[PDB]
């Protein structure tokens, strides 16, 4: 009906960023409803499907032998839907590692099972997407504060891990979100939350920071930040559709084979600095992709 | 000398009646793909459903050995091109069928290099 209901989502309006809200519970107006989902498809593949989808109408950095790493991305069904949407997005050749505290079979190039603290990498990462939550969460009971266990890991694999020009796609919910992960946010050339239309009814957004910068470009209070997120969800009621899934003749991510460089801190200088925020420039090493996870060895 | 085979026991499961392996990771796509069998990505013609290759391998599904040497997997990280009218089981269809070598279709549904 709206004229978003066309769009794959609804990304939070930019006069919403800059206010100054207080945190309120999160009472959405089509909660309850769901969307009607292509016959057979899964509610994951949808919306991963759109998040895709949305992601390739930003400057995502696409060099060749690319490299993503999607963590949580196991489900209680043993497999890992996310991941397949993913590696059809990727181009041919994209590097994809993916990684649950549960095992599960996927499509990923490797994939690691345990708590993602035990995830370590040699390399860096062109993208990181972030599936993880823990349904604990969500207690209505209790004050809602900043989370931390997988969003201190998350935060800390951003700053040591992710490629200059390099992006994130990170999931939260009212309850599930950290106040340091939306302050990160100011370290790209561009951030927002997106809802995916076939979840509208959810609280769940993917914080998605483009073109990592390294540095603050924009001081961010999370704490505010948040409440301003909630504060727009409960203003702004979306219409759940799923008609963005019938169009995937554009879907493919666009092979743009940006340029990768080796480079130390000093020689960062403002134009480079605008060449990552364009998108067309990756700076990282170009080595091979070493992974490993930390076993604990007790009786 | 021994060996557990459950291709067989799937088959036989099938045959008695039971219930198909499910949560197969169907894929969005046009469904104006080429049709080939197993794809780098999906390649569903009109008549065919695209779905994650390692969500419909028998043994990736159920945890064993794939029954090779080194232990390769056709589908893992590929996708797997079943008949619409077959996508109730997945995992039967790529175990029962096999792929044409040359024109890359399933034998009976799609190739037609011996006719
Ligand atoms: C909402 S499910 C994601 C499902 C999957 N992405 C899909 O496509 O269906 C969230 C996943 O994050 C995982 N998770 C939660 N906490 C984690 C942690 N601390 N470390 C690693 N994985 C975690 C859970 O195992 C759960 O499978
Ligand atoms: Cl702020
Ligand atoms: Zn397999
Ligand atoms: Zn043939």
């Amino acid at each position: 009906m709206s004229s978003q209901a066309w769009q794959p989502g609804v990304a939070m309006p930019n006069l919403y960023k800059m206010q100054r809200m207080l945190l309120e519970k999160c009472d959405l107006q089509n909660y309850g409803d769901s969307a009607t989902l292509p016959k057979g498809i899964m509610m994951n593949v949808a919306k991963y499907t759109q998040l895709c989808q949305y992601l390739n109408t930003l400057t995502l950095a696409v060099p060749y032998n690319m490299r993503v790493i999607h963590f949580g991305a196991g489900s209680d069904k043993g497999v890992a839907p996310g991941t397949a949407v993913l590696r059809q997005w990727l181009p041919t050749g994209t590097l994809l590692v993916d990684s649950d505290l549960n095992d599960f079979v996927s499509d990923a190039d490797s994939t690691l099972i345990g708590d993602c603290a035990t995830v370590h990498t040699a390399n860096k990462w062109d993208l990181i997407i972030s599936d993880m939550y823990d349904p604990k969460t969500k207690n209505v009971t209790k004050e809602n504060d900043s989370k931390e266990g997988f969003f201190t890991y998350i935060c800390g694999f951003i700053q040591q891990k992710l490629a200059l020009g390099g992006s994130v796609a990170i999931k939260i919910t009212e309850h599930s979100w950290n106040a340091d992960l939306y302050k990160l946010m100011g370290h790209f050339a561009w951030w927002t939350a997106f809802v995916t239309n076939v979840n509208a009814s959810s609280s769940e957004a993917f914080l998605i920071g483009c073109n990592y910068l390294g540095k603050p470009r924009e001081q961010i209070d999370g704490y505010v930040m948040h409440a301003n997120y909630i504060f727009w969800r409960n203003t702004n009621p979306i219409q759940l559709s799923s008609y963005s899934l019938f169009d995937m003749s554009k879907f493919p991510l666009k092979l743009r084979g940006t340029a990768v460089m080796s480079l130390k801190e000093g020689q960062i200088n403002d134009m480079i600095l605008s060449l990552l925020s364009k998108g067309r420039l990756i700076i990282r090493e170009n080595n091979r992709v070493v992974i490993s996870s930390d076993v604990l060895v007790n009786n | 000398a021994f060996a557990v085979d459950a291709a067989k026991a799937y088959k036989d499961y099938l045959a008695s009646g039971g219930q198909p392996i499910t949560n197969c990771v169907k894929m969005l796509c046009t469904h104006t793909g080429t049709g080939q069998a197993i794809t780098v990505t999906p390649e569903a013609n009109m008549d065919q459903e695209s779905f994650g290759g390692a969500s419909c391998c028998l043994y990736c599904r159920c945890h064993i050995d794939h029954p090779n040497p080194k232990g390769f997997c056709d589908l893992k990280g590929k996708y797997v091109q079943i008949p619409t009218t077959c996508a109730n089981d997945p995992v039967g269809f790529t175990l029962k069928n096999t792929v044409c070598t040359v024109c890359g279709m399933w034998k009976g549904y799609g190739c037609s290099c011996d006719q």
